[PDB]
């Protein structure tokens, strides 16, 4: 199993600088002389796009300048210029060996100012509250980079069960993600606690930023 | 001029079997060195190949899967066919139609295994609980939680309110699927503006509209 290792798990980079990144087999992918390495671009919601087949070969159609380099084991697809739309998750794919292996994916990002999630928190509608459930939300918004962490307390215990969460992928206008953090809970533990708290974690602050609210 | 076109069901119930279809135009598979494969993508994670059918005749299977899947040729429809059996929810995944494995990937079909039947959602408010602050924008939601198949359609004021709008990917929690959206508006904007979360859930033919009322 030619096992593929990927290599950066994510690249930052701005409009214009060179993105490499690196695939590596476990075995030799070649039949000596041809290379069974593919490489493909898949942005969130497209099927894969092959870009270059057999380690060099553009795809009739991939701009330019999309490289592929490589032999063996080691090899090498080189996006130069990094453009806008580049931004998608990029494999690599043996096929000198069945079973066909992937790597396991590099996310390539457009890299931009660091923001600071705004925070808001909503506690149940009465709806719900009627229909006998309780759910609290939180969205972490408009921030950069990616790394946050939330975690909700209730009566200041960390209740870390009951928990979805869902992020947005990069945004096209300003390149910041958002998430959504959803905390449910039946109305009876609802109606029994008091104080529900959001807390996020993000590089740009020192320590969290909270939203939190009373019943 | 290779055009691949995968067929299956939709949705299927656990342990049921899974029948998909691959119809290739453009090649034979007869021609020295041919073969189309089978790759599934599962919902998120990456690529995972599932079988290889030679020109001639030679299958190849993935090892961890090998024990549920048949592949099949008809050269005289020009129809490759997978069957997966006992079926479980992890075969929840897109499944594609490869020629040679790598060169020429078909649209893909997804497939969805699940015992939940057709829910129609509850859309719920999330208003705000007040403080006019945070650049004074205020930001809204809506919630729409438990509805089976996907998808739905969140659109905020009939799709006039565009910029501030945020749509969560849906998860899974029991079975049913959650969403939630948020649109981000200055304090001039509402409440003095009607701001109107619609969502629409096609497979159980359902439209509701709430307006986000300050609580």
């Amino acid at each position: 199993d030619i096992v593929l290792t990927q290599s950066p798990g994510s690249l930052a980079v701005s409009l214009g600088q060179r993105a490499t990144i690196s695939c590596r087999a476990s075995e030799s992918v070649d039949d000596d002389g041809n290379s069974f390495l593919h490489w493909y671009q898949q942005k969130p919601g497209q099927p894969p796009k092959l870009l270059i087949y057999r380690s060099s070969n553009l795809i009739s159609g991939i701009p330019d300048r999309f490289s592929g380099s490589g032999s063996r084991t080691d090899f090498t697809l080189t996006i130069n210029p990094v453009e806008a739309d580049d931004v998608a998750t990029y494999y690599c794919q043996q096929s000198n060996e069945d079973p066909l292996t992937f790597g396991a994916g590099t996310k390539l990002e457009i890299k931009r100012a660091d923001a600071a999630p705004t925070v808001s928190i909503f506690p149940p509608s009465s709806e719900q509250l009627t229909s006998g459930g309780a759910s609290v939300v939180c969205f972490l918004n408009n921030f950069y980079p990616k790394d946050i962490n939330v975690k909700w307390k209730i009566d200041g215990s960390e209740r870390q069960n009951g928990v979805l969460n869902s992020w947005t992928d990069q945004d096209s206008k300003d390149s910041t993600y958002s998430m959504s953090s959803t905390l449910t809970l039946t109305k009876d533990e609802y109606e029994r606690h008091n104080s529900y708290t959001c807390e996020a974690t993000h590089k740009t602050s020192t320590s969290p930023i909270v939203k939190s609210f009373n019943r | 001029q290779v055009q691949l076109q995968e067929s299956g069901p939709g949705i299927l119930q656990p342990s049921q079997t899974l029948s998909l279809t691959c119809s290739f135009s453009g090649f034979s598979l007869s021609t020295y060195g041919m073969g189309v494969s089978w790759i599934r993508q599962p919902s998120g994670k990456g690529l995972e190949w599932l079988a290889h059918i030679f020109w001639d005749g030679d299958k190849r299977y993935n090892p961890s899967l090998k024990s549920r899947l048949k592949i099949s040729k008809d050269t005289s429809n020009n129809q490759v066919f997978l069957k997966i059996t006992s079926v479980d929810t992890a075969d929840t995944a897109t499944y594609y139609c490869v020629q040679e494995g790598y060169i020429y990937w078909g649209q893909g079909t997804s497939v969805t295994v699940s015992s939940a039947k057709t829910t129609a959602p509850s859309v719920y408010p999330l208003a705000p609980v007040c403080g006019d602050t945070t650049g004074s924008s205020v930001t809204l939601g809506c919630l729409v939680k438990g509805y089976f198949p996907e998808p739905v359609t969140l659109t905020w004021n009939s799709g006039s309110l565009s910029s501030g709008v945020h749509t969560f990917p849906a998860v899974l929690q029991s079975d049913l699927y959650t969403l939630s959206s948020s649109v981000t508006v200055t304090s001039s904007t509402w409440p003095s503006q009607s701001i109107t979360c619609n969502v629409a859930h096609p497979a159980s033919s359902t439209k509701v509209d709430k307006k986000i009322e300050p609580r």
